[PDB]
């Protein structure tokens, strides 16, 4: 029971790389959740999908560190996602 | 009775309402609502636009009931042309007509509570609303302000798969209405602030032209959808939720009951929607399919003329009224033989309801006025037009 | 068919048991406690919100979003300046003036969509015979200055080139319907 | 690092972060764009998460979202409410009705833009500008608020 | 009586309100302990008990606190 | 999920126990390991004062049978 | 030392006061199907500090006014609320006062002025009315609030809050006197102008914050929330008596921590769950529904002691 | 969903309803995107005969 | 003194805030009902006073007189309330 939830929690925390990775995700994406990388675009954005979660949150993008020169560590904006991968993120097309 | 000019204080909102009032302490002596803070010219602008380019104005007239309004202009333009929409389109309009009623009632009941002070019902049902918007978007392209119901039927057939989802949602929405209930229908406190506030007699409601739940709440039985059927609302079976001891609480109960009855109408529409076309086949009134206009000369000519010039409705005038979620929404569309209308007075269920604010909120406290603006579902777009 | 809401069918005469049940309802706020239970229940439900930058609310192919002008695969801009996109625009947003290009082809010297004037009806998407003007998927084009929102042919053509891959996929999915 | 310049860059970074993290939105709820934000306040796209509170009285209000047409009868008011907001204040114009006249541009009763009445910081486009689209616009205000360097300008002034 | 009934079901606070008013106006009158309050509080010794001279004409007064004479609070004990 | 509300509650709680443990150990330090005498009524202040005079100046120091 | 004991008992409460707003903006959230503020900082822990810095930096508009009330009032609200934590007997109190509950009742009563002064100080006739609502209700609810305590005291024997730790060594005073707990809880909801009874800041503008922005807004603001805790804490000493062991004083404070947080959670839960009462609906409750119940149950608490030979031991 | 049974039981009870059966959040029940291509039906008036407009 | 020390810190903390707050940034509303309430309030507030010594008076040796007195006070005021209800008072 409760142990299971704690267990999956550990998986999540330990999942995003070392503590460095967790902090990278914890502080800029504000979500420690692990999914399956569905691809990495040439800009650097990494896209993931967790079909187990609800429709709203089964597909997420972890934006890059630098796009077109600008640092995007903290100043992440949606448009960073490339037009090709925009529809996958918005569920316009179910195909990566 | 020190005029307080309340309402530019964003206190009941529903738009921007300067309800100049004279209050002896906390009692309201007279309410003179001011209007036109949202007049925008919708009636004059339409005279300078063609029939199809005036369709988007109707969605904006009262945009919480985005489509139901479009159906009223549609019907009106179809009558003037003596054209009727194809069978599938009719069911669609009733399908999205009802979905829209729910959307309006979720707005009216939850926004009513937010002004009263209950805030959790709004978040509970705005999530359901959201899910509905998505139907609009996947059918029209826009979350709200679709332009889907056009004067000759719907614009494009439903996506391949929508019906199934308008089912999953409907299959569950009930529980969501049930929840709101366990929070407000019997709250020991909702009742007090709502019960016996703004009672309107039956004779007075007809006299001031209320024509909506406001009449139905007073016990007058009138649903233009049963009395004068439009589209295929005749082929469905629903129960009008009439009320007694008409007051803010009773009418509310009526709006929760039409949310319930609309799920009964939606179910049917999903169960019995016919195979067919979604727009009249008269290229004269409905634009030709894009494969046809790109391969057949008569279709291009009809596409070019329809988009550039227009329907060219035969000269005449009609007042067609539907049962928009707020109440009777009617368009009096006078039309010369030209492709652009001559007049289009929009009857707004709301111009009449506000007027009643004075005869409803008499000897009432400041908080009572807030409750009554809620029980009239005033969307300043329709009133101001 | 009608239905009475809030109409008491009959006068149940008070029975002590009934009275107690009622009095208890007023004295020990029983129904108020009922309402608290409902909210405690959701507190335990999963929240429906989405990380906005990381996750995006789903939009299907017909979403109108932001205007773009497409080009043929060869590289010839699709618009042939028939100018009925201007005719059917409800808001008077699109302004088009044209002249025969040197090639001899018909093309628009100036195509200006005033997005602040545009009400995103999507009729222009509908009206175009060559389907040169399309409602592109992007909805995030908020701009610091009003002038940026006014769009000339070069911005729209550039918008078209950037989003052509998704626009083509979206039109591919919905053309049978139209 | 050690330099009166570095201390003045870091401290505004602090002042900018506070204003950026907590923007209380004052929503002139004109027309329908107010609904497309009531959807932002709602659960699919919470705004509070981002520190933007659901509703604050004008006096307490860092941003003003002008949703809907600004008629020539509400203009004299918008300016009043903008003028009565606390100094640090920002305006976000939502809707083609507000940023420009939109449908109703040529009307005799509609101001062709709120920019004519109140200085506008971010213009969010779309007839019902989508709710993410407003959320992107509010996030763009946060990017504009991060870039501001008021303390640096006072130091080298 | 009938109103009483509805009163029990409508405006059911006053009923309870008055009922208590009375029950507090009765229990004191009829109770096996009411008397103790004036005693238990009387007994509680707050001010020093000054001793009287021994004229030797008093058998009632105990010559020593622990003597078998004088007042007792065994009533307080085992109360 | 609700557990995210916990971080905030924890910080509140830790910040509501500090005060009760703090006041109740800055007393047992200043008063020599013995709870600060509560002098509700004069008698107690007298006894307390008497204690001061009995030893050092502070009442907490407490002389015993060996004095 | 005593100074250190003033930092503790103040800062700790101020830091906790900040974390209540956060646990309010998240518990209300999850109840309404939304995460609440988690993006600033980790899980929103830095969120309370963020808005504090924004509020102080914004222009204290000082909107045209009577100036020394636009400044004195906010200060009184924070001063009285933080002051009332001075005698709370978390385990040992800080300043043990023989007539402690009268101190708490009197200090609360003084806060009604801040509402009156702020309402007069703004120059909006609207505000003048809004303050009236709060000032009137405050004194009104104060009348049952005080009588409910007098019933308690008579079963405690003294006005000192420290005595109740010895009165409640075997059973909470909820078991007995539960009927008043409820009536103390509802009155605690009114006196902190929380939801069910939050007419102030109501339709006026959804009263005495109308003209208050930035630093003044914050101080009352802080005051309200500290009160929100204090009154809940008084419920957790007077009616829910945390277990006290003389050998280890902190399990008293540990349980005081647990009960205070849960009852503080309850008024958060009440707010989201109920619509706000009407102005007269609110006074109708106190003068009609509660005051007759309280005055009669007050007499029952002068009788229960005597005929049950249970007169409480003074001291 | 994805809720430990106990939380679900508390949920169902506090609400008084089997909220699990009808969850608001959508999970793999919503119509998949890229539903198959649609061949829509052509209505009347597309006959190539006896279709004179004057008669319609 | 100990209280004085605490209180002045309390005012100092608040005056500090307002000062920084102002330094870091660099006609006839009358209803007898309202007056009537205030009055009633004191009539009740005074009574609260005559009822406050009851904790010390519980220990009074008399007891009978104590309760006889206290019950009379509570009853006569409540009747005052009763007439307030009966009259338009308390009916706003
Ligand atoms: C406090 C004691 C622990 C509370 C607890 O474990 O609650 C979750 C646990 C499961 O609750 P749930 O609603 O089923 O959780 C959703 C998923 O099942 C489980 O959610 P999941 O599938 O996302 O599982 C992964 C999750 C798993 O995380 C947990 O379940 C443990 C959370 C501990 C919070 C402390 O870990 C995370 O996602 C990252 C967040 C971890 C906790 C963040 C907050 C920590 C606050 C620390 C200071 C307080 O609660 C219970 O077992 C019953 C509690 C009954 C209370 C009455
Ligand atoms: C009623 O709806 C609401 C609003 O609208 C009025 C709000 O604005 C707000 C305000 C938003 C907040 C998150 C709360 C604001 C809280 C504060 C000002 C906290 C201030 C905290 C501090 C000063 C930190 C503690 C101080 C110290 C350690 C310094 C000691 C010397 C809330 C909570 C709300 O829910
Ligand atoms: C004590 C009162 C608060 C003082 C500052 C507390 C910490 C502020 C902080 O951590 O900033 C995080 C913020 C986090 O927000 P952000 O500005 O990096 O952007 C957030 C990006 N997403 C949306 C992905 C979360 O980073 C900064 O503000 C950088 C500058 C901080 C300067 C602080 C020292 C001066
Ligand atoms: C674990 C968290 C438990 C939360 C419990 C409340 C939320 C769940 C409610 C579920 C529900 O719907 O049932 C309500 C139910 C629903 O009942 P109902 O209102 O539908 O009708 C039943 C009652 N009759 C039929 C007589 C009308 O309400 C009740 O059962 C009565 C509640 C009485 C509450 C009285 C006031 C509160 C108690 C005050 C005294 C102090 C108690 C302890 C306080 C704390 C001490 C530490
Ligand atoms: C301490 C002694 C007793 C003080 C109170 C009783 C006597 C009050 C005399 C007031 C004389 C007029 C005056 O002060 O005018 C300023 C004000 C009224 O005018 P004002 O200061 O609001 O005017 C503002 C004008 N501008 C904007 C230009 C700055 O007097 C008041 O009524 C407010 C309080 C005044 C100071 C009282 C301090 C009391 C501190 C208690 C702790
Ligand atoms: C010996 C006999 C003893 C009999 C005891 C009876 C119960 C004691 C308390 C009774 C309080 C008075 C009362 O009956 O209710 C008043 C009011 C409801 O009144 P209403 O139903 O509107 O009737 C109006 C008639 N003119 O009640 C209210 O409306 C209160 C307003 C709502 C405020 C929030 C209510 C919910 C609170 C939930 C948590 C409660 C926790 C209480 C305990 C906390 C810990 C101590
Ligand atoms: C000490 C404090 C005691 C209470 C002090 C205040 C008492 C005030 C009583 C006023 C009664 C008259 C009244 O005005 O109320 C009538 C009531 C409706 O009240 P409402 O709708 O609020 O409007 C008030 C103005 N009419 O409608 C009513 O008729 C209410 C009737 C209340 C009385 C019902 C019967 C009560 C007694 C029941 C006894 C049951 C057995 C008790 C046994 C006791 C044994 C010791
Ligand atoms: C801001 C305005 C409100 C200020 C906060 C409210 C303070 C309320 C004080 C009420 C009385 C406190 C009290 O009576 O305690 C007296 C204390 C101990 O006395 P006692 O309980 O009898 O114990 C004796 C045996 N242990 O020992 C004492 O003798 C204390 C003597 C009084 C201490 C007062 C502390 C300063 C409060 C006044 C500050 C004045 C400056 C602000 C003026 C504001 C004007 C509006
Ligand atoms: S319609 Fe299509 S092609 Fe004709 S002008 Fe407008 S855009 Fe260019
Ligand atoms: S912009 Fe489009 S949506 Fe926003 S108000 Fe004007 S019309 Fe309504």
């Amino acid at each position: 029971e409760l142990v299971e939830v704690l267990k999956r929690g550990v998986q999540q925390v330990t999942g995003h790389g070392g503590l460095r990775g967790l902090l990278r995700v914890f502080f800029r994406a504000n979500d420690i959740r692990i999914g399956t990388l569905v691809g990495e675009d040439k800009y650097g954005n990494k896209y993931y999908e967790d079909n187990k979660q609800f429709f709203g949150r089964h597909r997420w993008v972890i934006y890059t560190t630098e796009m077109n020169g600008k640092n995007t560590f903290w100043d992440v904006d949606g448009s960073m996602v490339p037009p090709e991968w925009h529809r996958w993120l918005h569920c316009m097309t179910d195909d990566p | 009775n020190m005029t307080l000019n309340f309402g530019p204080q964003h206190p009941a909102a529903h738009g921007v309402l300067r309800l100049v009032l004279e209050l002896s302490g906390e009692m309201v002596r007279k309410c003179d609502p001011h209007i036109g803070l949202l007049h925008r010219g919708t009636e004059k602008l339409i005279e300078y636009k063609t029939y199809l380019q005036a369709l988007p104005y109707f969605d904006r007239l009262d945009y919480v009931s985005m489509m139901c309004n479009e159906q009223a202009y549609s019907i009106a333009v179809e009558k003037l042309l003596n054209i009727q929409p194809p069978p599938r389109a009719q069911w669609i309009r009733v399908l999205f007509g009802e979905i829209t009623r729910i959307l309006n009632h979720i707005m009216a009941v939850t926004t009513h509570a937010l002004d009263i002070g209950a805030m959790t019902p709004f978040f509970w049902m705005f999530e359901e609303r959201e899910k509905m918007f998505e139907f609009y978007e996947r059918v029209s392209g826009a979350r709200m302000h679709a332009a889907y119901i056009r004067p000759g039927g719907v614009h494009q057939d439903l996506p391949l798969g929508l019906l199934d989802d308008i089912y999953e949602f409907s299959k569950n929405f009930s529980l969501r209405i049930d929840e709101v209930e366990e929070m407000l229908t019997n709250n020991r406190i909702w009742r007090n602030r709502t019960v016996d506030i703004g009672v309107v007699t039956a004779e007075d409601a007809l006299n001031y032209g209320f024509s909506g739940v406001m009449l139905r709440g007073s016990g007058i039985q009138w649903d233009l959808r049963k009395t004068q059927p439009y589209d295929v609302y005749d082929q469905v079976e629903f129960d009008v939720p009439i009320g007694s001891r008409g007051d803010c609480y009773d009418r509310y109960l009526c709006r929760v009951e039409e949310m319930r009855q609309s799920l009964r109408i939606i179910e049917q529409c999903l169960n019995k929607m016919p195979p067919g076309e979604i727009k009249v086949d008269d290229a004269k009134v409905s634009p030709p399919k894009r494969a046809e206009m790109k391969t057949s000369m008569e279709s291009l000519i009809h596409h070019f003329k329809l988009y550039t010039e227009g329907y060219q409705v035969p000269p005449g005038a009609t007042y067609t009224a539907i049962e928009a979620p707020k109440g009777e929404f009617g368009v009096y569309l006078v039309s010369d033989g030209s492709s652009r209308p001559y007049r289009c007075k929009i009857k707004a269920p709301g111009f009449a309801h506000l007027a009643g604010l004075d005869k409803m909120s008499k000897g009432h406290m400041l908080a009572d006025v807030v409750a009554i603006i809620g029980t009239q579902d005033i969307v300043f777009g329709e009133i101001d037009r | 068919t009608y239905k009475y809401v809030n109409k008491k069918e009959q006068e149940s005469e008070v029975d002590m048991k009934s009275a107690t049940d009622n009095a208890a309802r007023i004295l020990m706020w029983t129904e108020l406690i009922r309402g608290l239970g409902m909210t405690l229940s959701y507190l335990f439900r999963e929240p429906a919100t989405i990380n906005y930058p990381f996750e995006k609310g789903p939009l299907s192919p017909r979403f109108r979003g932001e205007h773009a002008l497409r080009r043929y695969p060869s590289g010839e801009e699709r618009c042939i300046a028939c100018k009925l996109c201007e005719a059917i625009c409800p808001a008077q947003a699109i302004t088009i003036e044209a002249e025969p290009r040197a090639d001899g082809s018909r093309r628009t010297t100036r195509y200006d969509i005033d997005m602040t004037k545009c009400i995103y009806c999507g009729f222009c998407q509908e009206a175009c015979p060559v389907d040169a003007i399309v409602e592109g998927p992007n909805f995030e084009f908020s701009t610091e200055t009003h002038e940026e929102l006014l769009y000339n042919k070069e911005k729209l053509l550039n918008n078209g080139d950037k989003w052509e891959a998704e626009i083509a996929a979206n039109i591919q999915a919905d053309y049978l319907y139209r | 690092r050690s330099r009166a310049e570095y201390v003045v860059t870091k401290l505004d970074d602090l002042i900018n972060w506070a204003r950026r993290s907590s923007l209380w939105p004052m929503t002139f709820g004109l027309a329908c764009c107010a609904v497309e934000m009531m959807h932002m306040a709602a659960p699919r796209y919470d705004m509070d998460r981002f520190g933007v509170v659901f509703r604050a009285s004008p006096r307490q209000a860092d941003v003003m979202i002008v949703a809907g047409t600004l008629t020539n009868k509400m203009a004299p008011a918008l300016r009043k409410v903008y003028d009565q907001m606390p100094e640090p204040r920002y305006v976000v114009s939502m809707g083609s009705c507000a940023n420009g006249g939109g449908y109703y541009h040529y009307s005799y009763s509609v101001v062709r833009g709120c920019d004519r009445i109140v200085p506008v910081d971010i213009y969010v486009p779309g007839c019902p500008p989508t709710a993410e689209a407003l959320l992107y616009g509010i996030l763009q205000l946060q990017r504009k608020i991060k870039r501001e360097q008021k303390l640096k300008i006072w130091y080298r002034r | 009586s009938a109103f009483l009934k509805n009163a029990w079901a409508k405006e059911p606070v006053l009923v309870v309100s008055f009922s208590v008013w009375g029950l507090a106006i009765i229990m004191p009158m009829i109770s096996p302990y009411t008397k103790y309050a004036s005693m238990i509080n009387k007994a509680t010794p707050y001010n020093y008990p000054v001793p009287v001279r021994d004229d030797g004409n008093m058998p009632d007064v105990p010559s020593h606190p622990q003597d078998p004479l004088g007042p007792s609070l065994d009533w307080l004990k085992n109360l | 999920m609700w557990f995210e509300i916990l971080p905030g509650l924890a910080i509140m709680g830790v910040c509501l126990v500090i005060p009760g443990v703090s006041t109740a150990y800055i007393h047992k330090f200043t008063n020599g390991g013995k709870e600060k005498r509560v002098a509700r009524v004069q008698y107690q202040w007298y006894l307390m004062e008497r204690d001061r005079r009995i030893s050092g100046v502070n009442r907490y120091y407490v002389s015993k049978g060996l004095e | 030392m005593f100074f250190i004991n003033i930092l503790t008992l103040l800062v700790p409460i101020l830091i906790a006061m900040a974390f209540l707003t956060l646990v309010e903006r998240k518990i209300l959230g999850y109840m309404q199907l939304r995460k609440g503020p988690n993006i600033v900082g980790p899980y929103g822990i830095l969120q309370p500090f963020a808005d504090a810095m924004k509020l102080f930096m914004k222009e204290p508009m000082r909107p045209t006014t009577s100036m020394s009330l636009f400044i004195i009032a906010p200060t009184l609200s924070l001063t009285l609320a933080l002051s009332l934590w001075v005698p709370l007997p978390m385990p040992h109190p800080l300043i043990n006062l023989n007539l402690g509950i009268l101190f708490i009742l009197a200090t609360s009563s003084l806060s009604v002025y801040s509402i009156l002064w702020s309402g007069w100080a703004s120059n909006s006739k609207y505000s003048l009315f809004g303050a009236l609502r709060a000032v009137a209700q405050t004194i009104s609810y104060e009348v049952t609030m005080a009588i409910i305590l007098l019933s308690v005291l008579l079963m405690n024997g003294s006005y000192s809050l420290q005595t109740l730790i010895t009165t409640q060594e075997h059973m909470w005073l909820l078991l007995p006197a539960w009927p008043m707990a409820m009536m103390w809880f509802i009155s605690t909801l009114a006196e902190t102008n929380r939801a069910p009874f939050d007419l102030t800041e109501g339709e006026s503008e959804l009263g005495f914050n109308v003209e208050y922005a930035a630093g003044p807004f914050a101080l009352f603001f802080m005051a309200e929330y500290t009160n929100i805790i204090l009154m809940n804490a008084l419920t957790t000493i007077i009616f829910l008596g945390p277990l006290y062991y003389i050998n280890l004083p902190e399990l008293y404070s540990t349980n005081f921590m647990m009960e205070a947080l849960l009852l503080s959670s309850t008024f958060l839960w009440i707010r989201a769950s109920y619509p706000r009462f009407r102005y007269d609906q609110l006074m109708h409750l106190l003068w009609k529904n509660f005051l007759p119940l309280t005055l009669a149950l007050c007499m029952w608490h002068i009788s229960l002691p005597i005929f049950t030979a249970g007169v409480p031991p003074y001291m | 969903a994805s809720a430990t049974r106990v939380i679900q039981k508390l949920r169902n009870w506090a609400s008084g309803q089997d909220l699990q059966a009808k969850l608001q959040l959508r999970y793999q029940e919503i119509a998949k995107r890229t539903q198959p291509p649609p061949k829509l039906p052509v209505g009347p008036s597309h006959k190539l005969s006896n279709n004179y407009y004057c008669t319609r | 003194m100990n209280l004085y020390t605490v209180i002045f810190i309390n005012i100092l903390l608040s005056l500090t805030l307002i000062l920084v707050a102002f330094w870091l940034p660099q006609r006839l509303p009358f209803s007898m009902k309202f007056f009537l309430v205030a009055i009633t309030f004191l009539l009740f507030d005074l009574e609260i006073a005559l009822l406050l010594p009851l904790p010390w008076a519980i220990q009074t040796i008399k007891t009978s007189t104590m309760m006889i007195m206290a019950f009379i006070l509570v009853t006569i005021l409540s009747l005052g309330l009763a007439y307030e209800w009966t009259q338009k008072g308390l009916e706003w």
